[PDB]
């Protein structure tokens, strides 16, 4: 009576400590390489920005106009989508992107700002509504009649609530110094913005700019966090945004920027530009920038784990 | 696989098995527990690697609106960095895996080589190549009983002692 | 005669390459989770920085005067400490902090600058001593009598040591600019601070903020690393902290953040906010933000390592 | 661990052992060589593994006052990716050592049992289940001089053939 | 006939996961720890900077003059290496360094900028070369004859190619506020610089600095990259060092920092400052900054693997 | 190297041998098989391990002007834990794959022993030290076809057996 083990005509090459290539009975793979090239979001509340940007859902932007009190699970940036109506820029770009990317939605509230003297419905021609608008969270402060002294004023919020706020104001660097002079008046002009973490710093700086969407002025749209029962405030002089309403986290997102269709048929949690990566395998080889609970990139394209003897043939 | 020349394409039916020439005929079959093991080990070995971590990683960079050069270099260098030590450690651990696997499969083998000695005392000889030179006349019912672990290594004795 | 192993009633679970639960004899913990609520610091010099912040130290304010030249291996942070005593903000804040924690303590020297025709002895409320005192490293810059022409000065000063020198100087942003013109008169203020590595940039921005100790005012506190022979210069006409002396470091020490007491009965390497970590395991899963030299931070809870033979009981 | 059904639990003297049954009565005892092996060699890998490291790390995040948002990102993502690979490195560092410390032992014991066949080599049988079925009549102090390696294998031959 | 190894008289000792120290017949090192003191660049396009440093390339000071459009695989920055003539700074220098580094060389380009009613040749007394000159690649822009109104002009570059263009631009803070009024004017100047992905903010700030070469005044260089088919746009007032050329990156390369020679006779892709790591092994113990394909840094200063049978004298 | 009680300095040809002492003189060999076997699968592990990556690491600090302290706390604490990962890998790497090669070379020994055991079936002795206590009087030619493997058992058995 013999003994012997069994065998298969063509094995699977794997690589071992010892030597590279050793032939075994059956092997499976380690290294993930299928793509499902869309974004599944089945079971998750999901929000396609689509030509709405991230940071415009603060500022409120028309193409921004159904997204001003958004409330999702996963997030998904589109690289058609715009923060700005009137061409400007906000300061830390990323940082506040990333902080709306895993906030779980937005709350506005009203922040309770009455003006004296000064009128306060600036409008565009590149803000398209029904017919020249601005941004539907912001209040472009400008002078009374026309050319006339902008009375230094200070206006405060205290943020009356458990989490902390999200305060968005503007400053306008207008397409020359007279136009300046004609919508705020002459002199030097101050924005002072001030709380217990904060403290700026901003005065305007008129010039030509290159005209974008047919416009050759700028605003500067920054941001901070008030934290609760704390208080922000605002000393200005002329060439000022004001904030209508501010900003409340709802909870918890995630945040991907992606190029292919929304998918509710399939579940996945690591997703990247080129779609969704479904797989139970501990390594992937198709995107390193994956986010999410994602296998860890590795560089070989290909893991031969074996799952058998080795193949001794006749 | 050692002093085994080759494997048994015909052996179908598992991984180790017998094959036996008597008087009566010719005959293969697999022996469940051996191969029930192996099959769990490397079935454990499998249900421990085919794991996906449920820590969850945000988004640091920004593929439509490219983020500062040089804090962007660093997060480059740092995810490089990461990906070389993910990338060596899948390579050695692929690597130590299929060894002990290849090596355990070879202990699976020679341990049912050393049991099937055991139940053959001095009734049967060792060829060199796996086989067991079996003294007495044994009958497929024997050989039955030779791999139910049932053998009664005393009752053949004197007959394939003197031979 | 028969050949066997030594077993136990009830073994130790582990897990293997192969199979998760074998039971084995013995078996020790490699992840440690045992934590002691206090701040070990058995044969360090030890600072504990309390109610004053680790900036402060730099500045002087009242709460820190104890603490002006201090030296220590070890400084504790606590949560009840201010950098500032008139309410202000350091430029960047954290990469002083993460300098001043591994000095090893600060050495003050006397600038040596001396003024003429200004009065120098400003004080304010916050900064309470005997009376209305200041920063005890500063010296507020006003004008002669009352609202008059601040003459602008230029004042320098060489490293004259071996090792770098921290100069801190501040820029007062009063409640209002005719609160600016009464400190230090009418006309468009400037801070000029020169070196070899160093070249800004300031100018004050006077306006309403919300009263914080009781002032509406900030100082904007402003720092350089001055190298041996180099010499720091200062271009200023009006709204000048001046610097009285500058700060040099010691050598090496370590900087923690904690909330517990201080004992100097146990000895620790790895410090975090919840005490120290005492053990000789390679891994822990208390805090993965532990500082020194520390065991590398896990997520698993307990990693049986097997000390013994499988437990193969009857 | 393998043909030997399972452990001794009355064996409280070592981890390896004999349990012999003569003419004379029964008795257990420890071998002090292999137990002293294995726990020499389990306790270096012990020394090697408890080691913490010299190297110190600075405070990099503020706890009570939070750094800038996005380099607070850049730091968390670095800091987690360490955790993760730390935690991989601990887990698969646990397993490895964990089989090949069971493997150890199991190699020991499997020694233990190839020496005592090697003393006795045609004065005795083997059994199949970790027992040697000796030939002739051993005395207490014959089976002492198998655990102290002295039996003469000559001196006790022809008794032990001709059974 | 007996069985057994080979042995030898002196083994070599090595670790292993049970003991610490175990005697084995042959064995091999793993990390490396030779260093070639010398830049081997043998087969690589190689820049020496030399006394001229790589952000000097971008506005030419005399000892970058043979370096405006420099093409190489390799660039070396020496200690001596200078980015300025006139006592100057640049704003996001390891950035715009990071990015020369990588650039395979610069390829500059006529901007096209012609001026009307303001006299354009400023030099100066540290810019020597066969006089007084200055950049290379820049026009420190000034007034007509002597103290006058500064007009304040706006000029536009497309970027006409197909590659984004590096545009660096200067804003002088002379050493007094009466030389920027004999320069410029008096008055507030500003400096406007837009585009799609920029939007500043320039105003000098005259005051008195340390001479360095010399000189009491600074020179603030900063820079852009101007997307293809997209406009740059500057609107000015006074105190502005113009661009004449800009910068296109011309592909890939290496940028590292010695203090060692070249040498053409050995290959390496591994550099630190010491010289070059030519080794096969995958870990080194020489420099953890090491840059290139290098082995990977680890803190063992040797690390023997066993290549042979364990050695058991007699 | 376990029952073998050392190795021998004489050995020079190769890594295993056979060293024999019948009736005519004294004689030393090596075995090429076994040796070329253990040479090739340490060769390959060193061929596997001499690996230097292809992925290039840009300069992120600036040895002559040094970037911001903070930035540079961040990228010092990142290469610092890099710094560990890799050396924590290359320590273990090292430790595994010397006990590994020294695990393997014992195996390839008890391997070259085991089927010189099952060359010689009865006609031969294992005397326990890794010799063989040979019957019959085996000539130089007779070790040399135990060496060449071409050693008949059954020519020699019957006058290897009464003894
Ligand atoms: C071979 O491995 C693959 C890997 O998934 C598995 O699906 C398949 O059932 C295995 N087949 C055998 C015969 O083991
Ligand atoms: C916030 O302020 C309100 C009223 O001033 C007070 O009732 C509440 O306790 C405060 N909460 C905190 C967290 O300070
Ligand atoms: C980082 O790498 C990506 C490619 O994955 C590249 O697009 C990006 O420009 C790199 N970052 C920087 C700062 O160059
Ligand atoms: C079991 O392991 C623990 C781990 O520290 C050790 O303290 C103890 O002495 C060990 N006991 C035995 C019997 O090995
Ligand atoms: C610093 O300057 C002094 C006098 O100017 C000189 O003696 C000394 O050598 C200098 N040291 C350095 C490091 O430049
Ligand atoms: C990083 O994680 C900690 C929790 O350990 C959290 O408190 C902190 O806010 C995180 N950083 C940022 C920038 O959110
Ligand atoms: C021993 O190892 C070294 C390592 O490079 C090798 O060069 C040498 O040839 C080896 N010698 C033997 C006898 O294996
Ligand atoms: C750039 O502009 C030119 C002319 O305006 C046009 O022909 C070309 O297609 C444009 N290229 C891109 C990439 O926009
Ligand atoms: C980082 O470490 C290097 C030494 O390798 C040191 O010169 C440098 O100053 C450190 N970085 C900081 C920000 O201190």
């Amino acid at each position: 009576i013999c003994l012997g083990h069994h065998a298969v005509s063509n094995g699977t090459k794997v690589n071992t400590l010892t030597e590279r290539g050793v032939e075994v009975v059956n092997a499976t793979e380690t290294v993930e390489r299928t793509n499902i090239p869309r974004i599944c979001s089945k079971g998750k509340r999901t929000v396609d920005l689509g030509q709405c940007g991230l940071l415009g859902t603060i500022t409120g932007p028309p193409q921004c106009d159904q997204f001003l009190e958004f409330s999702a699970d996963l997030i998904i940036e589109r690289r058609e989508g715009s923060d700005v109506c009137y061409p400007g820029k906000f300061v830390n770009e990323e940082a506040l992107r990333q902080i709306l990317r895993e906030s779980g939605g937005i709350d506005k509230e009203a922040m309770g700002f009455t003006y004296s003297g000064i009128r306060t419905n600036g409008a565009t021609s590149s803000c398209r509504r029904s017919g020249s608008s601005f941004y539907a969270e912001m209040k472009w402060l400008l002078s009374n009649t026309d050319n006339a002294a902008f009375p230094q004023m200070t206006k405060s919020y205290k943020n009356t609530r458990k989490s902390p706020a999200l305060i968005v104001w503007g400053i306008h660097h207008s397409g020359s110094t007279a136009e300046q002079t004609k919508l705020y008046g002459s002199g030097n002009k101050l924005v002072t913005v001030g709380s217990s973490n904060y403290q700026q710093s901003f005065v305007p700086s008129p010039g030509a700019r290159t005209q974008v969407n047919g416009q050759s002025g700028r605003i500067d749209f920054h941001w901070l966090m008030l934290n609760p029962n704390d208080t922000v405030t605002f000393s200005f002089n002329g060439a000022f945004i004001a904030p209508d309403r501010a900003s409340f986290l709802r909870g918890k997102s995630m945040g991907i920027q992606s190029g292919v269709q929304v998918d509710a048929n399939c579940e996945g949690d690591c997703y990247h530009s080129g779609g969704t990566i479904i797989s139970n395998l501990p390594f992937q080889n198709i995107d390193s920038r994956a986010v999410g609970k994602c296998p860890r990139y590795v560089k070989q394209r290909s893991l031969l784990l074996a799952t058998g003897m080795k193949n001794v043939p006749e | 696989a050692g002093f085994i020349e080759n494997g048994w394409e015909g052996l179908i039916d598992g991984w180790y098995g017998f094959r036996h020439q008597n008087a009566q005929g010719e005959g293969t079959a697999a022996d469940y527990k051996s191969t029930q093991s192996a099959i769990d080990q490397i079935t454990g070995k499998l249900n421990r690697l085919i794991e996906k971590t449920n820590q969850q990683f945000e988004l640091i960079d920004n593929e439509f609106n490219e983020v500062e050069k040089q804090i962007g270099n660093v997060i480059n260098w740092t995810r490089d960095s990461i990906t070389e030590v993910w990338s060596y450690n899948a390579e050695l651990l692929v690597a130590m895996e299929n060894q002990h696997t290849i090596d355990l499969a070879d202990s699976e083998m020679d341990k049912l080589y050393e049991r099937v000695k055991r139940q053959l005392r001095e009734n049967a000889e060792e060829d060199g190549t796996g086989c067991f030179e079996i003294f007495h006349k044994c009958d497929d019912d024997c050989m039955a009983s030779i791999r139910n672990n049932t053998y009664d290594h005393s009752k053949y004795r004197e007959e394939a002692m003197q031979n």
